[PDB]
């Protein structure tokens, strides 16, 4: 029971970084590289005394490599398992996906085979990467597409930072989005998405963080992903493994857009004056408010909600706390799936770095919830990417790569297909 | 790893990219000599992008001066880091180009551009793998307006995949130091409109509003708009020479503000900028830190941005600093002010942060604006060639090079396209 | 004064690389005006199936243009189009097989025919040349010196090449040699969707000159054939190397002459010719004293449905521009 966890962009390289010592801290493994089988799953045991995780950070600029070289978490990553690239993505979909990707996948291809045949009880990989860049998009596409077509049964785990309706840190987001989306959509078997602005209220309004920064934002994702992969870590009363997020959650093999939350999230202080119990978080992550992306629950229905507790809690409580949600009419579940609730939980309960922002709590729970409010984001996705396509603005850079606008046309219907399937199955 | 060559032409063009030289080794930590001595091991950690590994740990720069007179190479070299610079390097002719187009690209262009592609050949050969070939020039005068663009034209033949940056000063009617300015400016515009990729349009009388209004230094000279100059020159560069929670090169602002091939004549800005008296008075935070990139005094150039619409704008910050932070005070910008930003595109923003700021400030930020402002200050000087030109006024000098009166005609149009070419958008 | 640019359609049989792998012909005519694609009309001057010849195809679009173009205006012919669209074999064509033969020697072959049966009394200068593009320079394909040409404005600000070899011409044979050397000149690629892939875009400029003697009567006339290459697909192409430089500008001229088409559609105030050199080109062309026709070549496959839509709704734009004749 193992699973290979791969890093492409400065996102996900950054997540990466910051949710290893998380992992490290949670296994009790120092910096250093020395202190059985809950940290097998993540790392591996060479000759005596050593570990090595098994993962891969992958960038074609080098700004991030060296400086991960020389960080403080030196002697704990392989020296080869970090590969560097040569020339900048800069944006551009075609760019990191045809130029410079030909020159460095027939290495990493290479280097994930040859570190999975040693593994024998891998259950499949996650990627992390955001499609609002170029690098994140044209590389993880490039490596998507042929680890598919290679191994395809395989599950693979999607982890996507998406832009803001009113905030964008590029410009020509819209387009590597639709671009990449367009090969995303058949070979992804789950993609969870997280929004910038989300998150930002989410630190902002309840663990009362003014001036945060992006290691303080990471820091709940690297919560969140280790969390969901506690139960296969850890002993729980009751297990689930990496397939139950394939087969439980995508009811149609191309309708695999969930949306993500968590909770409890409180600052030190306020932990001691907040109880703890699991009606306030079930409450609390059913908060619209509450997510991790900028839609509304309560213009759409939830098709699917997996439930997923850390910490000493009984199943009595969440049976009931689920029973009262079902009974509140408040949210709205779709009738093609009455029994769209999967509980579970694991013993082992949420650690806390030193001296990090988030506060010790004896309890804690990821919702994972399967929603067709995805569609109006993927709408005005749509919408804001045609104002830029009638006017034929920023394709110079995508046309001088070696693409043209039959695709960029491709994406653009495969985008009103999503649209039309998504109208489709919420009627 | 992502090596920059670096090409300096003209009296002005050393000059600021001297004390480019200067302040980035004053950050870097280098001595005059060429030695290291600095505290931080990030600065060593991509000395190479500039700087040369030598003997005796010293580090000479990755700099090329071509000067068609020998005083601006005796004023560089007795300069206060004349001496790091390669003595090799130090190519230059006899005669001056007397502010003449024709000179600097059909005559002397010719004898010492041979001269100079070897040079930037073997400096090219030096390096990994070349980034990209940043230059500075100005559109008045012969020299630079020559020598430069035949330069630029050569080295795109040569590098047509490469990126080719340039930080040009062009002139005034308000300020104008040479008779030939508009035609040179007329005949220069030509080339680089079709052959370099991106362009920092400067402006003299732009820097000394600034100078009068948030520097208010009383005997303001040369050297104070070298520095102004430098800091965003160095703002620019900031991203591959330091690392950043996100990172944003040459080529990454390139296709943020670069939505057309010929609209890629930018604004640069820089700030903080204040007096050594009033910096007590001034709260250095990231909200009057923004306020001051958009204000439309603080920027490099005479248009008024209010008066257009902007089509595209970079900021790129320095120092430890919030991203939500970053984030909302953009959001709020692009908001309030959405009529002087273009509804064709949702987000006119590109953003961008590097963890080491300069020496002496604990944050500070550069702006890259791409608007339709510039478009007065094209008109103007086309305007002022037009009038010039109609009669057929000093071209007498030109004819005796061989330039013909057609080559005026056809910058003259291209001058109307690209005019009308910033207009359409408007 | 006002005149439409003239467009026509034209779909090829299935190929050897199509037929194998099964691909359906969806292409179904309704007359000749109007083209149905998956129930889609779209309506063009004249619409040419499979099975029409060579010939067929000429004098359905370039007979009459041979007397515009000789009576005093401007002629240009050029073609678009996909990857295995046929725009080779419709412009060049087997230039030994007097039926296989594309566009261009017919061209001259009329015109030859033409001044042989005008009177003796007006005098003709014929002068032909050569080029094509590639990273994003002009090389003349008559004289292999020559890296990189420029294009210079006129004294009416109409843009023209310079530097050319400008090869006055008398005879047919000629002017049949020089373009046998042109296309032997020709570089050219072996991909997987086509064997023969005409990897540039090829133009061929004729400035024909004329004077009557007794009438003290002159006219010019610059006829241009302009065989583009198709908008290559990566991954249909398969492309890796210099296949994608040469890619890298084919697709930039092609999205410069699409941005051109738009915007003359939605009548933009600039219309921005100045995208690149292949746009200027045809600025007397598009915005000139010329009477253009322009040819777009659909594959009647399934595979490339895709493009055949991307391509039928770019000459759907291109139909409606009116040029200031
Ligand atoms: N901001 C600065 N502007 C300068 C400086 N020196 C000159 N200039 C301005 O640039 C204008 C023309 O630039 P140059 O001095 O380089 C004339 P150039 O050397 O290219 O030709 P020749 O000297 O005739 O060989 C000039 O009229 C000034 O307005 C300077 O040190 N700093
Ligand atoms: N949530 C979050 N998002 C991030 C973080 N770092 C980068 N991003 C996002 O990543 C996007 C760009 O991703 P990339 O393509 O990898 O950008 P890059 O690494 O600089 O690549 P180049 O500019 O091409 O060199 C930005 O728009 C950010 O919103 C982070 O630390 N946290
Ligand atoms: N209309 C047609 N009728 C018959 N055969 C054709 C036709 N079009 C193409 N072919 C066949 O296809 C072969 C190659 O096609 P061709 O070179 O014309 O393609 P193309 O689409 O113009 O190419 P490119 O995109 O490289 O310019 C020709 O030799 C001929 O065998």
């Amino acid at each position: 029971r193992e699973c290979i966890s791969i890093h492409v962009g400065q996102a996900g390289v950054q997540i990466g970084n910051a949710c290893w010592e998380l992992y490290c801290l949670e296994h009790g493994i120092q910096p250093d590289g020395q202190m059985d089988d809950s940290f097998n799953t993540f790392f591996s045991e060479t000759g005596a005394g050593k570990h090595v995780p098994r993962a891969v950070f992958v960038d074609l600029e080098p700004t991030v490599i060296d400086e991960v070289r020389t960080g403080t978490y030196r002697q704990l990553f392989h020296p080869e398992q970090l590969i560097t690239g040569k020339e900048d993505a800069a944006n551009n979909y075609a760019r990191g996906h045809y130029t410079i990707g030909k020159e460095i996948i027939d290495l990493v291809l290479d280097r994930i085979r040859k570190l999975a045949d040693q593994c024998t009880g891998l259950q499949g990989f996650l990627v992390f990467h955001s499609f609002g860049g170029g690098t994140g998009s044209g590389f993880t596409s490039l490596l998507m597409e042929r680890l598919s077509v290679d191994y395809g049964k395989k599950s693979k785990l999607e982890f996507s930072i998406y832009p803001a309706p009113q905030v964008s840190t590029a410009v020509v987001e819209p387009y590597n989005s639709i671009l990449t989306t367009h090969t995303t959509l058949e070979h992804s078997d789950c993609a969870f998405m997280v929004d910038n602005e989300a998150i930002y209220d989410i630190c902002r309004r309840n663990l009362d963080i003014e001036r945060p920064t992006y290691t303080n934002l990471n820091r709940l994702i690297s919560q969140i992903v280790s969390s969901i992969t506690a139960s296969l870590r850890f002993d729980g009363a009751l297990n689930v493994d990496l397939t139950e997020f394939q087969t439980n959650l995508v009811p149609y093999p191309r309708i695999h857009f969930p949306l993500a939350t968590y909770a409890p999230v409180i600052s030190a202080e306020k932990a001691y004056h907040e109880q703890l119990t699991v009606a306030e978080i079930t409450n609390a992550c059913f908060e619209p408010a509450n997510q991790m992306v900028k839609c509304d629950p309560r213009h759409g229905k939830y098709m699917a909600c997996c439930l997923l507790y850390r910490g000493d809690v009984v199943p009595k409580d969440v049976n009931a706390a689920i029973a009262t949600i079902k009974t509140k009419r408040t949210i709205q579940f779709v009738d093609w799936c009455p029994t769209g609730f999967k509980v579970g939980i694991n013993y082992q309960p949420p650690t806390v770095v030193p001296g990090g922002d988030l506060a010790k709590v004896q309890r804690a729970v990821c919702m994972l919830s399967n929603t067709t409010a995805i569609a109006e984001a993927w709408a005005r996705l749509d919408h804001k990417f045609d104002l830029m396509y009638a006017k034929r603005a920023f394709v110079h850079w995508y046309v001088g790569e070696g693409m043209e606008e039959g695709e960029f046309s491709e994406a653009r219907e495969d985008m009103a297909a999503l649209e039309k399937d998504y109208e489709e199955v919420g009627a | 790893m992502r090596e920059i060559v670096h090409i300096q032409a003209g009296q002005c063009g050393n000059q600021i990219g001297a004390k480019f030289w200067e302040v980035i080794s004053d950050e870097h930590g280098i001595d005059p000599t060429g030695s290291y001595h600095g505290d931080s091991d990030l600065q060593l950690e991509r000395i190479n992008v500039y700087y040369n590994e030598a003997a005796g740990n010293k580090y000479v720069p990755r700099a090329i001066l071509v000067d068609l007179e020998p005083g601006t190479m005796d004023s560089v070299r007795s300069g206060p880091f004349g001496q790091i610079f390669r003595p090799d390097n130090f190519v230059f002719g006899q005669s001056g180009a007397g502010n003449n187009w024709a000179k600097g690209h059909y005559t002397e262009g010719a004898e010492l551009v041979d001269s100079v592609l070897d040079v930037v050949r073997k400096e090219s050969e030096s390096c990994d793998c070349l980034q990209g070939f940043q230059l500075t020039h100005s559109l008045g005068g012969g020299t630079g307006s020559g020598m430069g663009t035949l330069l630029i034209s050569k080295i795109r033949e040569e590098y047509p995949d490469r990126i080719m940056n340039t930080f040009s000063v062009m002139p005034s009617p308000k300020v104008s130091d040479t008779v030939v300015e508009p035609y040179n400016a007329t005949l220069s515009v030509h080339q680089l409109v079709e052959n370099t990729d991106e362009t920092y349009s400067i402006d003299n009388e732009a820097l000394y509003d600034i100078c009068f209004r948030t520097l208010k230094l009383t005997t303001p000279t040369y050297g104070d708009l070298n520095h102004l100059v430098s800091a965003t020159m160095s703002g620019v560069t900031t991203c591959l020479r330091f690392p950043g929670q996100l990172n944003a090169d040459l080529r990454k602002l390139a296709v943020n503000m670069v939505p057309f091939p010929r609209l890629h004549f930018f604004m640069p800005g820089f700030a903080p900028l204040t007096s050594r008296g009033s910096q007590q008075y001034r709260a250095l935070t990231v909200p009057e830190l923004t306020q001051q990139m958009f204000d439309s005094k603080n920027m490099m150039a005479a248009c008024d941005p209010r008066h257009g619409r902007y089509l595209t704008v970079a900021a790129i910050f320095r120092g430890r600093m919030s991203m939500k932070e970053v984030d909302e005070q953009m959001l709020n910008v692009q908001n309030k002010n959405s009529s002087y930003f273009v509804e064709w595109i949702p987000n006119n923003v590109k953003t961008a942060v590097c963890d080491i700021p300069p020496r002496g400030l604990k944050m500070s930020a550069t702006f890259i604006g791409n608007s339709t402002a510039i478009q007065e200050l094209f008109k103007r000087i086309s305007e002022q060639f037009t009038a010039m030109f109609r009669r057929k006024a000093f071209l007498h000098w030109y004819t005796g090079e061989g330039m013909d009166e057609m080559e005026f005609t056809e910058a003259e149009s291209n001058m109307n396209d690209l005019v009308s070419e910033y207009q359409q958008y408007q | 004064a006002e005149c439409n640019i003239k467009v026509m359609c034209r779909f090829r049989p299935l190929n050897e690389s199509e037929v194998n792998r099964g691909d359906k012909y969806i292409a179904k005519f309704q007359g000749e005006d109007t083209v149905v694609i998956a129930s889609k009309p779209y309506a063009f001057d004249r619409v040419f199936q499979s099975s029409t010849s060579q010939e067929q195809v000429y004098n359905d679009c370039a007979k009459k243009i041979v007397k515009d173009v000789l009576e005093g205006y401007n002629g240009t012919i050029f073609a678009y189009g996909q990857t295995s669209s046929g725009k080779t074999h419709t412009m060049e064509g087997k230039l030994h097989d007097p039926e296989g033969m594309g566009i261009i020697p017919r061209i001259v072959q009329d015109i030859f025919n033409y001044i042989y049966s005008m009177d003796e009394n007006l005098e003709f200068h014929i002068k032909v040349s050569y080029f094509e593009i590639y990273l994003d320079k002009i090389r003349d394909l008559l004289d292999v010196s020559k890296t990189n040409l420029s294009v210079h404005e006129d004294k009416n600000r109409v843009p023209y090449v310079k530097g050319c070899t400008e090869r006055f011409v008398c005879s047919p044979d000629e002017v049949m040699d020089t373009i046998d050397e042109g296309k032997s000149n020709r570089h050219v690629a072996v991909t997987n969707m086509n064997e023969h892939s005409s990897r540039s875009h090829s133009i061929f400029l004729i400035n024909v000159k004329q004077e009557n003697t007794q009438t003290e009567q002159k006219l010019s006339g610059k006829l241009y054939l302009v065989d583009l290459a198709g908008s290559a697909k990566v991954s249909k192409t398969g492309a890796e190397g210099a296949v994608l430089d040469e890619a890298k500008n084919i697709n930039k001229s092609l999205s410069a002459l699409g941005n051109v088409i738009s915007a003359l559609a939605e009548g933009s105030t600039y219309v921005p010719y100045r995208d690149s050199k292949m746009t200027r080109i045809l600025q007397d062309s598009l915005g000139g004293n010329c009477r253009t026709t322009i040819v777009i070549c659909c594959s009647p496959s399934s595979y490339n449905e895709s493009e055949t839509k991307s391509t039928l709704l770019f000459g759907q734009r291109a139909k409606t521009i009116k040029n200031t004749v």
